[PDB]
RNA sequence: AAACCGGUUGAUCCUGCCGGACCCGACCGCUAUCGGGGUAGGGCUAAGCCAUGCGAGUCGCGCGCCCGGGGGCGCCCGGGAGCGGCGCACGGCUCAGUAACACGUGCCUAACCUAACCUCGGGAGGGGGACACCCCCGGGAAACUGGGGUCAAUCCCCCAUAGGGGAAGGGCGCUGGAAGGCCCCUUCCCCGAAAGGGCUGGCGGCCGAUCCGCCGCCAGUCGCCCGAGGGUGGGGGCACGGCCCAUCAGGUAGUUGGCGGGUUAAAGGCCCGCCAAGCCGAAGACGGGUAGGGGCGGUGAGAGCCGCGAGCCCCGAGAUGGGCACUGAGACAAGGGCCCAGGCCCUACGGGGUGCAGCAGGCGCGAAUACUCCGCAAUGCGGGCAACCGCGACGGGGCUACCCCGAGUGCCGGGCGAAGAGCCCGGCUUUUGCCCGGUCUAAAAAGCCGGGAGAAUAAGCGGGGGGCAAGUCUGGUGUCAGCCGCCGCGGUAAUACCAGCUCCGCGAGUGGUCGGGGUGUUUACUGGGCUUAAAGCGCCCGUAGCCGGCCCGGCAAGUCGCUCCUGAAAUCCCCGGGCUCAA
């Protein structure tokens, strides 16, 4: 979304450590982001298309429960079930809370697989078998 | 500025000329301090009651400072109650 | 942050210091002869011969290069209106320029010196009346610079 | 969307001063904004049939004005370089031309060149089914097959017929060549290419036309191919 | 005109300060006839409070219904309450915040989005639904709002296909300075279009006056959807440039950077998890003060100084203070929403509305200020196929010593008067003022052409001792009253005060006080001074900085020459032209 509460714009504070003044008052609807969206794993897939900036639309995955996972030695594509996260190395109270994020290694079906999408941007989870 | 008129006053001129020359002390509006406003002309003063609402201006001189022989006066009465001392004095205005 | 707005024309002409004796005669006796209003007219006057004469000195300041097409028709433009009488005189004359030159081209003065009227006065009260005609047009002001062209078409009613 | 007038371009033919606040702007259509003219500008300023914007706008609107072979019935459409003018109801026939004067001007020209169009290429993209979309000087597209569209290269010029959508003839960049200079300055300049220095970027090369003695110096983004010694199209 | 004048002495040369004379801006006093040109007017004062009115609509060629007139083919014309599309994020105001990527100049986004419009290529098949107006009933003080019934859509939704996104692998090929991009191939996952709708004409068929439609085809035309590029607007980044203070020297701890992620349309300590100690500073950090930035403006011969850096144009920010969101391409939205604060208005006490920094207008403050007027005719914009509609934008007048321009307040001869003023006499003219017509004006007003009587309707402000032009003329007062920017007068014989007469300067203006420039070579780059006039630190070491020997070779950074892309417009200088010249 853009809310203001997530507010990506300008800090004050100068290079040198110091503070500078605000140059606007109020804050920009452009400048403004979003929660995160990430999955939490969950025992079916849910799916939400979200209207964003020009009209244009994101999909979220508002629970996962398969992911694609390819096997590069195998050359194939198969649509695994997801038993569980084993680590979040971008920050474990991912894995901690169950949340799928990029970079997050998962114990599918096919064994362990590392996501390499982004879960809360692509609305899917696509996986690389280790 | 504007001020209001509290007492009237004589200064004394400076040493080499001898005279009394008439001022007023007023009160101005916007800050609430007190200054003394000399009112010039020959029988100027007589055109000034106290409680009057008056028009004080700067005096002249070097700097914004005192004129010539009046010691520590820096400003002067240019309206009484509205109508101007000048035009007072010569008749063209009558003091409300 | 600043708009611009119009300036006075006549303060190139016009003295700093009023109160010379020397400088109030010459200006009376201007004033009396041409029969001016007052004395902006005159400052008006000797404004547009300040310019004349500047303009002068700076094409006498540039190179002979820069000058070269902007000489021959500086002095014809001068000839033209009447203020120089050879259009091809050197550049350093036009220096020594006087205002009694610019004096002699307005109206009422060319009205008063073709005799179409009793008096300098008289002229100007013509030209402000109206009963002055310009090659069939009225023109009533008589602080208007006629040009050499114009100036044999000058009429009364 | 408004356009005031000192907002307006400078080479526009309208009067700075003595007017209204307010211009005619442009409606987003087929050409820069800056380097284009509204065609109530051009039925009002340019040719003087209408003496205001509401004889402007009906005269717009009956469809007697025809820019490129299409009737425009909006007042507010982009006429800008090379683009054919017809008037319906009157027969003539303009092209809008670079001028060394105006910038920009109306020039007659004849009917049978009424047809076409010298577009300056102003780029490729790979497009879908492996094709090549050529995109012109003023936003128009032309897709083609892959062989046709790998001999063109940027900065070459088309003559293109608008009736056909086809490209009537290719002219390609080469030194020696007949080019005018439809931008900065130098505007208007119709010369032989007879020198480049090939800057680090291609745009910004530095080109020299030359008329006999008459040499005047551009970047290569500002000069157009228009043939060999004699132009294909009447642009004076 | 590249200017000096008065003042410190018994007198003299200096220093050096203060005053005079000029221009501009603000306010103010006395006075004021006309016309033209111009983007003048609560800015310099409270972003202080507001009664009242007006200030964004348009579309029947998207849609159904109702009403009235007309007519037979399949409707024609007009109106109404609405749904629906597009617009209202432009336009208008103001100057609190801001010393900042705010602003200006020069470049970027290969890190991005964009309705409307343009072009090229392709597509438009099947099905379904609801809510207004309306009818029957209301409720409520009002605001507002409930239930049932019922007709539609270019209204809303599903299905299919096209298309799209993510992950991974490969490639001749494209663009481009350079591919993390485009295209092609391969695999899986995921999302997922459309209005053939309106009109016109033609054809055919179904149907009925209880209808005036529905359907199938064709052409024209305005439209709808996907892909690519453009256009326009917008988000973001970069280098450099423009204030004061050291009686402000250390500041910073998400602070500086890295790595991995989230969010975003998109890069980024934007945010988050871990890791390190980094980052700024005497070339002035940090702290405080002041201020919206620019084009530009005033002044001076110029260098320069100043901001009157108010009005006009561009960018920024804001809408009583502080926050947060909906819709939408775009807002965290001045005449839309929600909350706290702090006010206020209506009420039937249960509720509702409201903040003029929109155009008029009122109160308040202050030295200081305009009509609660007229029109959408010009300039443009939103809507519409169009015709047209709307617009306190804009245009027009009003008021106001806003700035510039052109004129009048008579001319001629004679007499008295002084050669002056003035009066009288004889003649002339009618700008101007007054009345009428045409033209002009959206209409008016004014302007211009023409017509009528008529000298007839029209001059003030400051000053006369020197500076500094103008009285040792007259009366009054008598160091009192008063003058006096400075020097200085007045204490009986005043050229200086109060009056008369008279003269002087400028003149529809002329004066007072302020601020800027000149003055001023008293800020000194051009261009000052420091023995004694103000001014060499009590002396020395040395960091930054500034300044630095000779010759030869290379570079070409400064420098110089030419050229190109630029530095918006207006403004400024020159030239030509058009307003009667002028402005
Ligand atoms: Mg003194
Ligand atoms: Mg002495
Ligand atoms: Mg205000
Ligand atoms: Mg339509
Ligand atoms: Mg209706
Ligand atoms: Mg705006
Ligand atoms: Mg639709
Ligand atoms: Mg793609
Ligand atoms: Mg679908
Ligand atoms: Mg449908
Ligand atoms: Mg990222
Ligand atoms: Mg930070
Ligand atoms: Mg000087
Ligand atoms: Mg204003
Ligand atoms: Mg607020
Ligand atoms: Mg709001
Ligand atoms: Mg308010
Ligand atoms: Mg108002
Ligand atoms: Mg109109
Ligand atoms: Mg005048
Ligand atoms: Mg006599
Ligand atoms: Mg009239
Ligand atoms: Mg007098
Ligand atoms: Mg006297
Ligand atoms: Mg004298
Ligand atoms: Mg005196
Ligand atoms: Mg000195
Ligand atoms: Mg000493
Ligand atoms: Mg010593
Ligand atoms: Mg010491
Ligand atoms: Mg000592
Ligand atoms: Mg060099």
């Amino acid at each position: 979304m853009k809310l203001g509460a997530f507010y990506k714009g300008g800090d004050l504070v100068k290079p040198s450590g110091g503070k500078k003044g605000r140059v606007r008052k109020t804050k920009k609807k452009a400048l403004g982001g979003g929660p995160p969206q990430i999955p939490k794993l969950g025992e079916e897939d849910i799916r939400y298309v979200e209207r964003v900036r020009g009209g244009n639309h994101k999909v979220r995955l508002r629970q996962a429960r398969y992911a694609n996972v390819y096997i590069p030695k195998e050359r194939r594509h198969v649509k695994a079930k997801i038993l569980s996260i084993v680590s979040s190395p971008s920050n474990p109270d991912y894995a901690r809370r169950n949340y799928i994020v990029k970079g997050a290694i998962i114990q599918t079906e096919v064994g362990k697989a590392v996501v390499t999408s982004r879960p809360g941007q692509d609305g899917v989870i696509n996986a690389v078998l280790i | 500025a504007r001020g209001i008129v509290l007492e009237k006053v004589g200064v004394e001129a400076r040493k080499p000329n001898a005279a009394v020359r008439k001022c007023v002390r007023v009160q101005l509006v916007k800050n609430g301090k007190v200054v003394t406003a000399f009112v010039p002309y020959d029988g100027g003063l007589n055109y000034i009651n106290e409680h009057d609402e008056v028009i004080i201006e700067r005096i002249g001189g070097p700097e914004g400072k005192s004129l010539g022989d009046i010691p520590g006066v820096r400003f002067k009465v240019v309206k009484v109650n509205g109508v101007s001392l000048w035009a007072i004095w010569r008749g063209k205005k009558q003091k409300p | 942050g600043g708009l611009k707005k119009p300036k006075k024309k006549y303060l190139a002409g016009k003295p700093k210091k009023i109160w010379n004796k020397q400088l109030l005669l010459e200006e009376l006796q201007l004033m009396g002869e041409y029969g001016l209003r007052n004395k902006k007219e005159l400052w008006l006057a000797r404004a547009r011969l300040k310019w004349i004469v500047r303009r002068a000195r700076a094409l006498l300041s540039m190179t002979a290069e820069e000058r070269a097409p902007l000489e021959v028709p500086f002095k014809e433009k001068l000839y033209k209106m009447g203020f120089i009488e050879d259009p091809n005189v050197p550049l350093d004359r036009i220096l020594s320029l006087d205002v009694r030159a610019i004096l002699e081209r307005r109206l009422q003065t060319l009205v008063f010196r073709m005799g179409l009227a009793k008096s300098i006065h008289h002229a100007r009260q013509l030209v402000v009346h109206g009963h002055v005609l310009v090659a069939g047009r009225r023109v009533t002001s008589p602080g208007f610079l006629v040009p050499r062209e114009l100036e044999d078409k000058i009429t009364i009613e | 969307v408004h356009l005031r007038k000192s907002l307006a371009p400078y080479w526009w033919p309208i009067p700075r001063k003595a007017g209204g606040v307010w211009a005619v702007r442009p409606s987003t259509g087929p050409h820069s904004l800056e380097y284009s003219l509204p065609l109530a500008v051009v039925v009002r300023d340019v040719l003087r049939y209408a003496k205001t914007l509401r004889e402007a706008r009906y005269i717009i609107s009956r469809g007697y004005i025809k820019v490129d072979g299409v009737v425009r019935k909006d007042y507010k459409f982009p006429i800008g370089l090379m683009d054919v003018v017809e008037i319906v109801p009157t027969g003539e026939i303009y092209r809008v031309v670079p001028d060394e004067a105006k910038y920009y001007d109306l020039k007659p020209i004849p009917s049978s060149e009424a047809a076409l169009k010298p577009l300056r290429v102003e780029g490729k993209t790979a497009v879908s089914g492996g094709r090549i979309q050529l995109h012109f000087h003023d936003g128009r597209n032309l897709i083609l097959p892959p062989d046709v569209g790998r001999q063109i290269k940027t900065f070459d010029t088309v003559v293109y017929d608008l009736e056909n959508k086809a490209i009537k003839t290719h002219l390609p960049l080469r030194l020696g060549q007949l080019a005018v200079v439809t931008h900065g300055g130098n505007i208007g300049f119709v010369g032989q290419f007879f020198e480049v220095v090939w800057t680090l970027k291609r745009r910004q090369s530095v080109v020299a036309l030359r008329k006999g003695e008459e040499v005047r110096r551009t970047i290569l983004d500002y000069i157009m191919v228009i043939g060999t010694e004699a132009p294909v199209v009447k642009i004076s």
